[PDB]
RNA sequence: AGCGUGCUACUUAUACUUCACCGUGAUUGCUGUUUUGACGCUUUCACGAGUAGGCAGGCGUGGAGGUCAGUGACGAAGCCUU
RNA sequence: UUGCUUAAUUGAACGUGGACAAUUGAAUGAAGAGCUUUUAGUGGGCCAUUUUUGGUAAGCAGAACUGGCGAUGCGGGAUGA
RNA sequence: GCCUAGACCGAGGACUGCGGUUUUUACCUAGGAUGUUGGCAUAAUGAUCUUAAGUCGCCCGUCUUGAAACACGGACCAAGGA
C-alpha cells in the first residue's frame, strides 16, 4: 500500500539486500587501498607539458 | 566560458594495411572533456582525412598551469570570422594562468568584434619570456619599473537601503 | 494539357547504360527461373515487348508463373492504406535474379555446418548474428610514433 | 562487489602501467547507456516519434537503459535532438533501481519492494535479487534484454537546480540533448 | 502528457455477459462462471463464452452433424455438446445411439435421439456427469451458410449476391452483367 | 468566382497510417490464378494420381 | 536598467515526481462461509484535451397497466423565499 | 504421381518417409493478433520550417514532406488561430 | 558514513507478508498515525449569501481558414415552437 525507499528505510534495505549489513560492518565504503608511492609520469608522458 | 586546457591524442582506426597509425596531439581549451573531444575532431577534419567514425580518441588529459602564481604575458594568435570575411589577429594578455588568458581572449573578442566562441580558432598561445617580445601597448604599460597608481572614486556597496550619513568616495 | 501515358517520365530510366547499347549478352537468356524465385525488375529499353510499367522498375518480387519467353512476377504495391498483389508478365530480358537470396542461403548451410559440428564435439555454439559491438580496451605503443602536435592554420587566400 | 572493486583497480593499474612503459591505455568503449527523454510529446516528426516509442520513452523525464550496438546506436542517433544520454556509473544504477525501480508484471507497473517479485519473473534467467538485476544491467550480461525489458521505464522528476539556460540544443553547444558521457550521472542525481 | 502508442480506454470488444434477460440462461452462466473460475479446465471456459453468443452466432446444429461427428475415429461414445438448438434432419437414413447435451431440442430432434436409445440432456446435467467436460465433443453449426452472408463484401469480380428484391430476367442482368450489353463485372 | 484548391496530398499519409499500412496475409498455398493452363492441366493429373497412390498405401496397413 | 559574452543564485505552467479523491479500461480473488445482492463484492495497474459525429448511463414532462389497503380540507397541487 | 517436359530413367510441380528444438538462425518494441458487418460527419481549408513554380513583389497565386490551427485550453512572446 | 534545520500528508482498518533483533511461539522503525496535554461545547469550526480588496475575465448564437468585431439575429418577460 505504500512504497518505502530503501535508501531511507534501513529495514527495507536489509530486506532487499542482505549483503548491506556486511558492507557496513567491513567499512567497504571507506576502505583504504595499499600501494607504494610511485610516479610513472617522469618519463615520456611529461610531453603532456609541451609537445 | 570557464575553460580548461586539455591534451587530446587520437589516431585513425587501425587497418590491416596500416596497422600502426600516426598519433596526433592537440591542445584544446574547453569547459569539459565532452567538448574537448568534440573540438579535437573539429580540427583534425580541417587538417586530415579522418572522422569520428573512422578514428579513435587515445587519451584526454588536463594540463595544469606550470606556475599558477607567476604573472606572465601571453601572446595569442587567432583566426576568427566576422560578418564579412575571415581574419587573423595577434593579441596579448597579462594573466597568471594560460587558461585564464584564453578566457580573457574570448570575452575580449566578444566585446570588440562580436565574435562568438564558434567563430574563433586559437592558432597558438605563447608565453612571452622577454620584455621585447611585447608588441601591444595596453600590456606594455604594466611592465614599467616601480608602477604605482591609486584607485580614485571608490564606491562602497551598501547593505541597507538608507544611509543616514553623506556618502564619501575617498580611498 | 497534362500527359500521363504509359511510358511518361521514363526518359532516363529506360535508357541504355553508357557504352552498353546494342545486343543483349546471352547469359540473360540462359538463366533459369523457377516458380518461387526472387528476381529483380529492371526494364531494358532495347526490348519493347514484355516491358514492365515504370512503377515496377527497380522492384523485387517472386516468380509465380513461367511461360515460353517470360516469367510472372508478384509485386506488392501500396494503394492507399493497404497493399495489393500485382501480377506482372515480364520478358526475361527485364528480369535478373536477386542476389539477396544467395547470401542468406549460404548462411543457412553455414549455420547447419557449424551447428552439427558443435554436437559432434560435445559443445554448444550460438548462431545469431550480432551487431558491431563497441571496441574493447587496447594499449597504444609509441616506438616511432611520438604524438605529432597539430594546430589550426592561419587564414590565407588562395587565388 | 568484489568483482566491481577488482575491475576498477585493474583498470587503474593498466592505465598506470601504460603510463610507465611510454604507451597509452585506451579505455574500453562503454557497453551501456542511459537515455532520458527531455522533450515533450508535441510536434515530433514521424521517424523520431516511432524511434522514441520503440525505446519506450513516451513521456518527458522518462529514462531507460540501452545496450550499445550499431543498431541501437543508429536508433539513438535519430532520437538525439530529444534525449540526453550518457554512460551511467554503478551508484547511479543502484540509486535508480532502489528508489524508482518498478517491474512489468502482467503489463502492470509493480514496485520492486521484495526479492520475491524479481524472482517470480526473472528466475528462469537466474536473477534472484535486486543486486542480481543491478549486476545484469551494469555489466551487460547474457540476459540483459529480458532484465531491461522487465524494468518499467524510469519516471524521473525535473532536475533540482534546473537545466542550463536552454535545453533543446546539443550538450556541446551549451544545451542538454545528446551525449554527455559521464555527466549523465550528475543529471540523474539532479533528477532522481 | 503521454505519447499514446495505442487508443485509450478501449473495451475488449467481446461479450462478457448474455444480452438476453432469460433468467434460466443466467443460471447456466452462474453455474459455468463458477466452473470456469474454479476448475481450470479448457472446456469450461469455452462453454462459458458460447453462452454469451447471439442467435446468429449460435446457428442450429442438425442431427446430421452430430451423426458425422460420432463417426470420427474413437468418437462413437463421446458426449456431444451443442450450445444451441439441435434440429431434425429427414435426410438421415439412420441415427446412432449417443448422449447429446444441448440448450434446446426441437420436437423432431429430441424424438429421433430418444427413438434410437440415445439421451438428450441439458447443459446443467452435463456439469454433473462431466464437471471438467471429460470425453466431450463440442459441435458448432455453419455460420457462413446464413443468407445475409451472401451479400457481404459485394463488389466487382467478387462473386457475391446482389441485394435485390425480385429475381428475373428484368432485374439487374443487362449492363455490367453481360458482355453483350457493354461490359461485365 | 469558384477558384478553389486543385490538388494536395497533405494529410493523406496520416489517414493511411491510422489503420494501415497493413501488409497482405501469406498462405501456404497461393492461388493458381493466371498460371499457364498447360501446366495447370497437367498438375491436375499429378495430384489426382498422388492421392490414389497414398490411398492404396494406407490400405495395406489398415485392412 | 544598452550592446557582446560568461557565471552564480533565484522566480514560476493545467508539464514532471510523490500522495489523496473521482471516473474509464484492463486485471486478482470470491459457493462444503452463498450468508436474504455474482447485472454483486473485491485486489492491482494504467489512463483522463476535444468541434462535426457516434455510442452508453442517467435526470425531467403529459398520459397508461400494476403496486405502495401511499399523501391530503387537521390542507393536495401551484406560487414566493440568504 | 503426371496426359506437361526431356534423347533419356531428364526435369517441373505436389508429395510419402528420415534428420536437424528453444541462439528455430540480426536489434528494439508490442494495452495482443487477426477478421467482419454496419452507419455518421466530411468532400470551402489555412499557417510555420524546409524544397519549389508564376510574378518586381505581396498578409499574392499554385505544388512537395512534415508539424500545427481548424477541433485547444494552459506558461512565455505587452497585445495576436 | 555521522550530525542537523524546516515544510506538506496520515489513504487503509482483526490476523495473514518480507525482513531484522533474537535476550523470545517474543519484540521491532519490518504490507499507510499514534501518544499526551489544554480549551470549547450560549461556542473554537464549517458552509452559503451580500459586499470590499487582489488578480484574471471582450457578447452570446451563427456561417466561416479566421468573430469581441466596424459580419448577421437578439429591448424585455411569459406561454407556444422544429
Amino acid at each position: 500500500v505504500l512504497k518505502k525507499n530503501p535508501l531511507k528505510n534501513k529495514q527495507v534495505l536489509l530486506r532487499l539486500n542482505p549483503y548491506a549489513k556486511a558492507y557496513a560492518a567491513e567499512k567497504v565504503g571507506s576502505a583504504k587501498v595499499e600501494q607504494a608511492k610511485v610516479k610513472p609520469s617522469k618519463g615520456q608522458f611529461a610531453e603532456v607539458l609541451k609537445n | 566560458s570557464r575553460l580548461n586546457e586539455y591534451q587530446v591524442i587520437g589516431r585513425n582506426l587501425p587497418t590491416e594495411s596500416v596497422p600502426e597509425p600516426k598519433l596526433f596531439r592537440m591542445r584544446i581549451f574547453a569547459p569539459n572533456t565532452v567538448v574537448a573531444k568534440s573540438r579535437y575532431w573539429y580540427f583534425l577534419q580541417k587538417l586530415h582525412k579522418v572522422k569520428k567514425a573512422s578514428g579513435e580518441i587515445v587519451s584526454v588529459n588536463i594540463i595544469s598551469e606550470a606556475k599558477p602564481t607567476k604573472v606572465k604575458t601571453f601572446g595569442i594568435w587567432l583566426r576568427y570570422e566576422s560578418r564579412s570575411g575571415i581574419h587573423n589577429m595577434y593579441k596579448e594578455y597579462r594573466d597568471v594562468t594560460r587558461v585564464g588568458a584564453v578566457e580573457t581572449m574570448y570575452q575580449d573578442l566578444a566585446a570588440r568584434h562580436r565574435a562568438r566562441f564558434r567563430s574563433i580558432h586559437i592558432l597558438k598561445v605563447v608565453e612571452l619570456e622577454k620584455t621585447d617580445d611585447v608588441k601591444r601597448q595596453y600590456v606594455k604599460q604594466f611592465l614599467t619599473k616601480d608602477l604605482k597608481f591609486p584607485l580614485p572614486h571608490r564606491v562602497q556597496k551598501s547593505k541597507k537601503l538608507f544611509q543616514a550619513t553623506a556618502p564619501t568616495t575617498f580611498y | 494539357g497534362k500527359s500521363r501515358g504509359y511510358r511518361s517520365g521514363t526518359r532516363y530510366a529506360f535508357q541504355r547504360d553508357f557504352k552498353k547499347h546494342g545486343a543483349i549478352p546471352l547469359s540473360t537468356y540462359l538463366k533459369v527461373y523457377k516458380v518461387g524465385d526472387i528476381v529483380d525488375i529492371k526494364a531494358n529499353g532495347s526490348i519493347q515487348k514484355g516491358m514492365p510499367h515504370k512503377y515496377y522498375h527497380g522492384k523485387t518480387g517472386i516468380v509465380y508463373n513461367v511461360t515460353k519467353s517470360s516469367v510472372g512476377v508478384i509485386i506488392n504495391k501500396v494503394v492507399g492504406n493497404r497493399y495489393i498483389e500485382k501480377r506482372v508478365n515480364l520478358r526475361v530480358e527485364h528480369v535478373k535474379h536477386s542476389a539477396c537470396r544467395q547470401e542468406f542461403l549460404n548462411r543457412v548451410k553455414s549455420n547447419a555446418a557449424k551447428k552439427r559440428e558443435a554436437k559432434a564435439n560435445g559443445e554448444t555454439v550460438y548462431l545469431k548474428r550480432q551487431a558491431a559491438k563497441p571496441r574493447g580496451s587496447r594499449i597504444i605503443s609509441t616506438e616511432g610514433n611520438i604524438p605529432q602536435t597539430l594546430a589550426p592554420v592561419a587564414y590565407e587566400t588562395f587565388i | 562487489q568484489k568483482e566491481y572493486t577488482e575491475a576498477e583497480r585493474s583498470v587503474i593499474k593498466a592505465k598506470r602501467d601504460a603510463k610507465a612503459s611510454n604507451s597509452y591505455y585506451v579505455d574500453a568503449q562503454p557497453k551501456l547507456v542511459f537515455v532520458v527523454r527531455i522533450k515533450g510529446i508535441n510536434k515530433i516528426p514521424p521517424k523520431p516519434r516511432k524511434v522514441l516509442q520503440l525505446l519506450r520513452l513516451t513521456q518527458i523525464n522518462a529514462g531507460v537503459f540501452v545496450r550499445l550496438t550499431k543498431a541501437t546506436s543508429e536508433l539513438i542517433k535519430l532520437a538525439e535532438p530529444y534525449v540526453a544520454y550518457g554512460y551511467p556509473s554503478l551508484s547511479t544504477i543502484r540509486q535508480l533501481v532502489y528508489k524508482r525501480g518498478f517491474g512489468k508484471v502482467n503489463k502492470q507497473r509493480i514496485a520492486l519492494s521484495d526479492n520475491a517479485i524479481i524472482e517470480a519473473n526473472l528466475g528462469k534467467f537466474n536473477i534472484l535479487s535486486i543486486e542480481d538485476l543491478i549486476h545484469e544491467i551494469y555489466t551487460v550480461g547474457p540476459n540483459f534484454k529480458q532484465v531491461s525489458n522487465f524494468l518499467w521505464p524510469f519516471k524521473l522528476s525535473n532536475p533540482n537546480g534546473g537545466f542550463r539556460a536552454r535545453k533543446f540544443q546539443h550538450f556541446i553547444q551549451g544545451g542538454d540533448t545528446g551525449n554527455r558521457e559521464q555527466f549523465i550521472n550528475a543529471l540523474v542525481k539532479q533528477m532522481n | 502528457g503521454r505519447d499514446h502508442t495505442s487508443k485509450q480506454h478501449v473495451r475488449s470488444g467481446h461479450r462478457t455477459a448474455p444480452k438476453s434477460d432469460n433468467v434460466y440462461l443466467q443460471l447456466l452462466v452462474k453455474l459455468y462462471s463458477f466452473l470456469a473460475r474454479r476448475t481450470d479446465a479448457p472446456f469450461n471456459k469455452v462453454i462459458l463464452k458460447s453462452l454469451f453468443l447471439s442467435k446468429i452466432n449460435r446457428p442450429p446444429v442438425s442431427v446430421s452433424r452430430i451423426s458425422r461427428a460420432l463417426k470420427q475415429k474413437g468418437a462413437a461414445e463421446k458426449t456431444i455438446v451443442v450450445v444451441g438448438t439441435v434440429t431434425d434432419d429427414n435426410r438421415l437414413l439412420e441415427f446412432p445411439k449417443a448422449t447429446i447435451a444441448a440448450l434446446r431440442f426441437t420436437a423432431g430432434a429430441k424424438d429421433r435421439i430418444l427413438k434410437n436409445g440415445g439421451e438428450a440432456i441439458t447443459l446443467d446435467q452435463l456439469a454433473l456427469r462431466a464437471p471438467k467436460g471429460q470425453n466431450t465433443l463440442i459441435v458448432r453449426g455453419p455460420r457462413n451458410s446464413r443468407e445475409a452472408v451472401r451479400h457481404f463484401g459485394f463488389g466487382p469480380h467478387k462473386g457475391k449476391a446482389p441485394r435485390i428484391l425480385s429475381k428475373g430476367r428484368k432485374f439487374e442482368r443487362a449492363r455490367g452483367r453481360r458482355r453483350s450489353r457493354g461490359f461485365k463485372v | 468566382m469558384a477558384k478553389s484548391k486543385n490538388h494536395t496530398a497533405h494529410n493523406q499519409t496520416r489517414k493511411a497510417h491510422r489503420n494501415g499500412i497493413k501488409k497482405p496475409k501469406t498462405y501456404k498455398y497461393p492461388s493458381l490464378k493466371g498460371v499457364d493452363a498447360k501446366f495447370k492441366r497437367n498438375h491436375r493429373y499429378a495430384l489426382h494420381g498422388t492421392a490414389k497412390a497414398l490411398a492404396k498405401a494406407r490400405a495395406e496397413k489398415s485392412a
